């Protein structure tokens, strides 16, 4: 079965940028039969080209596609706000089955931005009910990446924390994250000391926000 | 306009089934190819049926063979697919998919343009052995100590809810900026969990009320929590 | 000049019985005796006409219907039977006059875990006319209770699958199925 790669994973560029979008095959593509695909977070996907080059009905120029073999690229030469998005390519050419790329996300690139840290401890009502979330929130910082630590009186924690990351903000091209922290509410009691720490680009230092259980 | 409608997705456990329906209008939906494609959480597009115009040709993505069935119905302008034996990896959003057209053919067998052109809106598919159930909505208490700068973080952790989706509003809708709602995120007990912060001037803690609007349809649940500073 | 039979015979995809294909052979001369003599087929049965004595003939068109079906089923690929696929999917004139050929394709039509890909009809109110194609999905009634077009006890989805597996035996097998038929108008023959 023909397997395309993708890449790069994620690409950061700014508006007015030419944006290249690699897709290469485990073998030959027959007769160029490789389709690009556009998807923006809750649609469907459109289509922007097929047979490698030709453009679909009412896409914009700045979007053009190339290539053969096994060698395909989709290229967007003035970058648009709108075509900040997942791109998928699909090939369909003397294979026994349709097939789909991992996708290209294309994000902005924008400067450096540290994160405001926030930590909410948990509500009085969900200890009562047995359990303890404690909240990390990192607002409107850039790049994505990023890096929580928990610690539960000085103690880094492991396996108890789900992290969640919003879509880059359409105004200022940021990202938001939170942290959960989930413990039981008697191991939660038996500390004292709840903080997170946080590891990132805009910031001098790994900056660390806490509060004391009972405070 | 041409417009492609699928329904028929929704919950059900492990060895259930489903009818999904794709209802088409705006062009002579005979003459089309007409596909079923699914993408499931975090991944990207993957190809599951197709059946040609006239219905003669009919082929199967290898993991859904035998439990699956592609039909269509060219007099109601519809195609669906019958599932049954549902998988949990058979959770995603399934779409219908159109593929253009190229005869002294009744269904031709030269044909080779499989891409899709024109999509639907996708209908949800969620197969799990977990039981419907409303979240527990509580505070994220907006923290004088944790305020810098004259801005101030408050929020709602809506938790243990199944299936997706819950929507969450900020003062029924007067509320937009500096809002971020969290994608949902699975827990180890198989139920979902979320938070939606908003960031606001301090200097308005105690003179503006916030309230978390809560709704998740799958369990008729509403509820409207007032995030108060403690 | 010639009639492209291996459109037909060498097609990759062959189409499900219940929605069997037909293409039109026009314009061109048929050797019905390389055809004889184009491989190896399970059944290669005229009812009418001999392929030498056809040879020798013109017709104004030449249809050629495909499909595939399994092993004990083929005989019913002829005129005066009765059967699934005879009464519900593909239906030969008595008076037929054409040529029924078929070969086995277990090697192409089957998958490890069973190949859904080709239907049959399974359920219907009556039997098909010669030549019929019915590609309806209505709800079949088998028992006492009137379906409304709902699906439930008694109330069939009409359409089934054959899963083709290379392990069955050859009756249980998928084999690949063209009919043959002959036109005869009063317009110009066309092929001979
Ligand atoms: C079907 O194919 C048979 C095998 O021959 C192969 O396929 C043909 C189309 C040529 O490409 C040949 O070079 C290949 O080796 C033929 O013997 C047979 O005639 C074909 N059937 C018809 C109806 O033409």
């Amino acid at each position: 079965e023909i397997v395309l790669t993708q890449s790069p994973v994620t690409l950061s560029l700014s508006p007015g940028e030419r944006a290249t979008l690699s897709c290469r095959a485990s073998q030959s593509v027959s007769s160029s039969y490789l389709a690009w695909y556009q998807q923006k977070p809750g649609q469907a996907p459109r289509l922007l080209i097929y047979g490698a080059s030709s453009r679909a009905t009412g896409i914009p120029d700045r979007f053009s596609g190339s290539g053969s073999g096994t060698d395909f690229t989709l290229t967007i030469s003035r970058l648009e706000p709108e075509d900040f998005a997942v791109y998928y390519c699909q090939q369909y050419g003397t294979s026994p089955t349709v097939t789909f790329g991992q996708g290209t996300r294309l994000e902005i690139k924008r400067t450096v931005a540290a994160p405001s840290v926030f930590i909410f401890p948990p509500s009085d009502e969900q200890l009562k009910s047995g359990t303890a979330s404690v909240v990390c929130l990192l607002n409107n910082f850039y790049p994505r990446e990023a890096k929580v630590q928990w610690k539960v009186d000085n103690a880094l924690q492991s396996g108890n924390s789900q992290e969640s990351v919003t879509e880059q903000d359409s105004k200022d091209s940021t990202y938001s994250l939170s942290s959960t922290l989930t413990l039981s509410k008697a191991d939660y009691e038996k500390h004292k000391v709840y903080a997170c720490e946080v590891t990132h680009q805009g910031l001098s230092s790994p900056v660390t926000k806490s509060f004391n259980r009972g405070e | 306009e041409v417009q492609l409608v699928e329904s028929g997705g929704g919950l059900v456990k492990p060895g259930g089934s489903l009818r999904l329906s794709c209802a088409a209008s705006g062009f002579t939906f005979s003459d089309y190819y007409m596909s079923w494609i699914r993408q499931a959480p975090g991944k990207g597009p993957e190809w599951v049926s197709y059946i040609s115009g006239g219905s003669s040709f009919t082929n199967y993505a290898d993991s859904v063979q035998g439990r699956f069935t592609i039909y269509r119905d060219n007099a109601k302008n519809s195609m669906f697919l019958r599932m049954n034996s549902l998988r949990a990896e058979d959770t995603a959003v399934y779409y219908c998919a159109r593929s253009p057209p190229t005869s002294d053919w009744y269904d031709s067998p030269a044909y080779n343009n499989y891409y899709m052109d024109v999509w639907g809106k996708g209908t949800t598919v969620t197969v799990s052995s977990a039981s419907t159930k409303g979240p527990s909505v509580f505070p994220l208490a907006p923290s004088s100590k944790s305020t810098s700068g004259g801005t101030a973080a408050l929020g709602c952790l809506v938790k243990d809810y199944f299936p997706e989706p819950v929507t969450v509003s900020w003062n029924s809708g007067a509320l937009t900026s500096g809002v971020h709602t969290f994608p949902a995120v699975l827990q180890s007990s198989g139920l979902y969990s979320l938070s939606s912060v908003v960031t606001v001037p301090s200097s308005s803690l105690g003179t503006q009320t916030y309230i978390c609007n809560v709704n998740h349809k799958p369990s008729n649940t509403k509820v409207d929590k007032k995030v108060e500073p403690k | 000049n010639l009639c492209p039979f291996g459109e037909v015979f060498n097609a990759t995809r062959f189409a499900s019985v219940y929605a069997w294909n037909r293409k039109r052979i026009s314009n061109c001369v048929a050797d019905y005796s390389v055809l004889y003599n184009s491989a190896s087929f399970s059944t290669f049965k005229c009812y009418g006409v001999s392929p030498t004595k056809l040879n020798d003939l013109c017709f104004t068109n030449v249809y050629a219907d495909s499909f595939v079906i399994r092993g004990d089923e083929v005989r019913q690929i002829a005129p005066g039977q009765t059967g699934k696929i005879a009464d519900y999917n593909y239906k030969l004139p008595d008076d037929f006059t054409g040529c029924v050929i078929a070969w086995n394709s277990n090697n192409l039509d089957s998958k490890v875990g069973g190949n859904y890909n080709y239907l049959y009809r399974l359920f219907r109110k009556s039997n098909l006319k010669p030549f019929e194609r019915d590609i309806s999905t209505e709800i079949y009634q088998a028992g006492s209770t009137p379906c409304n077009g709902v699906e439930g006890f008694n109330c069939y989805f009409p359409l089934q699958s054959y899963g083709f597996q290379p392990t069955n035996g050859v009756g249980y097998q998928p084999y690949r199925v063209v009919v043959l038929s002959f036109e005869l108008l009063h317009a110009p023959a066309t092929v001979c």
